[PDB]
């Protein structure tokens, strides 16, 4: 079936022109309505464009919003202008069959996108030991701007048990979350435990094994 | 510009229950409603659309009325794995509006967490901050108080909890507290507890750990 | 009889029904159809000018076609209330079966006038016909052509499906035809009884137009319960991610002619509800004239 990938700048300075794009695996990005909705913590519509020549923006925005379909790239834009804080939200595409029929069925991981002049800062990242019923271990991820940062383990080959908390926002401004793993404890002779930190916006990639 | 608004706001409800979050309309959409389904940290999942039509391979249970004015979304028999924000979205008109969402949090019977404790890394104390944790992992309900002592002192003021959201296999939290001492105020003392204080647990748990042992 | 709308004719081959009510054919919403799914297709994006330059041509002829026939229409009109007025029955001059034998002969020339002046609009739809089809062949695909369009329009079909009330017709059809035969039976054994034959020709005649609506309005209520039942049975069963272009074309060709029949009989299904609702009111009124 038809699948939506979103891939754009997640962190902008204010006035700045927030730039996204949406690339349609599966299916063209022809006479389908596509729809654009930011979240932020609820779901505002930004527009609606298709091929057939139908374009609707909502009135909060419209006089900052332009969007774009290239049927030759498969994919389609929207943009935004004079961009503050206000506009701080994850940002999805979204697919619309007709005009008239405008349930939203395939939507795009999101893009969070946060509007700021602070600096990219990347995490660090520090194992949290397991010592000697259940064993538990984890990963620190401290330090880091802006958000969002993902963590797995071992690739994700390890996935039950594992737990992934929020980043809280630290005085400093710079976020840090923990993310463990409950494994049993016989498994720490044998079996090796590596976490993979992924902060994007650094562009930095670490992988720390934990190891007593 | 039509105002969706959805009620209620929040909902607790049993495992084996049936909710019903109701949807109204500032102006007539006729049968023009789709629902959504969001899970933390991901995109909403559409389930019905047109009012009453189900989504391919959403389950049955799942159940949409309504026309006109006012609707309703009703899950039938509930399970851990239906905790979401669900919403409402028409398309009768132009913009479309989303309703402001309903939190399903599901109550379970309740469970005394497990306690953690995690030493600063040896690499963190080379960069002059020290970060201890605790971890509390699957306990019910999220109410839990933890109190952090560094060598029979109780501390305040340097502390950081973050607690996940009601997970979708067991409905049970995690939390984690994060004292970030100065590798000097650290490298002081000896001795760092974790005093965890929770409804499932008779006596109030501590784990520890000795420093440099 | 406010208006004669509920009349339509068949070709001699039965394949082409033709409407009084726009587009007059299933084969116009067939390729006014088209125009949604070569919205989807950036290869074929020049079909925006044909549905105008053709499809538009076509319907337009198709409309003067049947306007043609409205002098010959007014004519049966006529006819239709001395028949089924008695007050406007007693101030001609002719028996009942000479008003009969005048009313066959001018309700086939006007429903042989829209099959004859349309002729040439019918052998205009097979052209259009072949024209999609080789429209169609211009997708750069070959063998694994896309199908989330072909199944994505069935979730529209189906949307609309919802509002058109099928259930509440057969109710509606079925107390109908229950009510139509009881009255006509009810008529025969009063026949020989009384002795006002003005009145009962009335009853019979009313009768017969019932009759005549009532197989409309079945054979209508048919045509949209398969096209209904057909277009569902594709969203249950199968769906394969990717097809060949000679596959994928009939696909288009089979939702897209039978939701041109659902959409044609939706038309026609509304016209003959008040039809028949009109008609009976007549019979109904025309007995409490008898008492």
């Amino acid at each position: 079936q038809v699948q939506l990938q979103q891939w754009g700048a997640g962190l902008l300075k204010p006035s700045e022109t927030l730039a996204l794009t949406c690339t349609v695996y599966g299916g063209s990005s022809s006479g389908y309505y596509w729809n654009w909705i930011r979240q932020s913590p609820g779901l505002e519509w930004i527009g609606e464009i298709s091929d057939s020549g139908s374009t609707i923006y909502n009135p909060s925005l419209e006089s900052r919003v332009t969007m774009s379909v290239d049927t030759s790239k498969n994919q389609f834009s929207l943009k935004l202008t004079s961009v503050t804080a206000a506009d701080t939200a994850v940002y999805y595409c979204a697919k619309a069959i007709l005009t008239r029929y405008n349930w939203l069925d395939p939507w795009s991981q999101g893009t969070l996108v946060t509007v700021s002049s602070a600096s990219t800062k990347g995490p660090s990242v520090f194992p949290l030991a397991p010592s000697s019923g259940t064993a538990a271990l984890g990963c620190l991820v401290k330090d880091y701007f802006p958000e969002p940062v993902t963590v797995s383990w071992n690739s994700g080959a390890l996935t039950s048990g594992v737990h992934t908390f929020p980043a809280v926002l630290q005085s400093s401004g710079l976020y840090s979350l923990s993310s463990v793993v409950t494994v049993p404890s016989s498994s720490l002779g044998t079996q090796t435990y590596i976490c993979n930190v992924n902060h994007k916006p650094s562009n930095t990639k670490v992988d720390k094994k934990v190891e007593p | 510009d039509i105002v969706m608004t959805q009620s209620p706001s929040s909902l607790s409800a049993s495992v084996g229950d049936r909710i019903s979050i109701s949807c109204r309309a500032s102006q007539g959409v006729n049968s023009a409603l789709a629902w959504y389904q969001q899970k933390p940290g991901k995109a909403p999942k559409l389930l019905i659309y047109d009012a009453s039509t189900l989504e391919s391979g959403v389950p049955s249970r799942f159940s949409g009325s309504g026309s006109g004015t006012d609707f309703a979304l009703t899950i039938n028999s509930l399970q851990p794995e239906d905790f979401a924000t669900y919403y409402c979205q028409q398309f009768n008109s132009y913009p479309l509006t989303f309703g402001g969402g309903t939190k399903v949090e599901i109550k379970r019977t309740v469970a005394a967490p497990s306690v953690f404790i995690f030493p600063p890394s040896d690499e963190q104390l080379k960069s002059g901050t020290a970060s201890v944790v605790c971890l509390l992992n699957n306990f019910y309900p999220r109410e839990a108080k933890v109190q952090w002592k560094v060598d029979n002192a109780l501390q305040s003021g340097n502390s950081q909890e973050s607690v996940t959201e009601q997970d979708s296999k067991d409905s049970t939290y995690s939390l984690s507290s994060t004292l970030t001492l100065s590798k000097a105020d650290y490298e002081k003392h000896k001795v760092y507890a974790c005093e965890v204080t929770h409804q499932g647990l008779s006596s109030p748990v501590t784990k520890s750990f000795n420093r440099g042992e | 009889t406010d208006n004669i709308d509920y009349f339509d004719i068949s070709d001699e081959s039965n394949y082409y029904l033709i409407s009084q009510l726009r587009p007059h054919f299933s084969n116009i919403y067939f390729f006014d159809e088209f125009k949604r799914y070569a919205s989807y297709h950036t290869e074929i994006k020049r079909y925006e000018d044909i549905h105008k330059t053709k499809v538009n041509s076509l319907l337009n002829e198709a409309s003067r076609a049947i306007g043609i026939c409205n002098r010959a229409k007014n004519t049966v009109k006529g006819l239709i209330n001395i028949l089924e007025n008695p007050q406007k029955f007693k101030t001609q001059r002719e028996s009942y079966d000479v008003k009969l034998r005048q009313y066959e002969e001018k309700k086939e020339a006007f429903r042989g006038c829209l099959l004859n002046k349309n002729r040439k609009n019918l052998d205009q739809i097979k052209k259009i016909n072949n024209e999609i089809r080789d429209l169609l062949e211009k997708l750069k695909c070959s063998q694994d052509c896309q199908t989330n369009v072909y199944f994505d329009m069935i979730k529209i079909y189906l949307v609309d499906f919802k509002k058109m009330p099928y259930e509440n017709y057969d109710t509606f059809i079925k107390q109908y035809k229950n009510s139509y035969l009881s009255g006509v039976d009810m008529i025969r054994k009063i026949e020989k009884q009384i002795d006002n034959p003005v009145t009962i020709n009335a009853i019979k005649f009313t009768q017969k137009e019932m009759g005549y609506i009532i197989d409309r309005f079945e054979y209508h209520l048919q045509k949209v319960k398969h096209s209904i039942d057909q277009v569902t049975a594709l969203s249950d069963g199968v769906k394969p991610k990717q097809v060949t272009k000679n596959r994928l074309k009939e696909y288009y060709f089979n939702i897209g002619n039978y939701y041109s029949i659902f959409k044609f009989g939706k038309d026609s299904l509304n016209m003959l509800n008040k039809a028949l609702i009109h008609k009976e009111k007549i019979v109904h009124n025309l007995l409490g004239e008898l008492f």
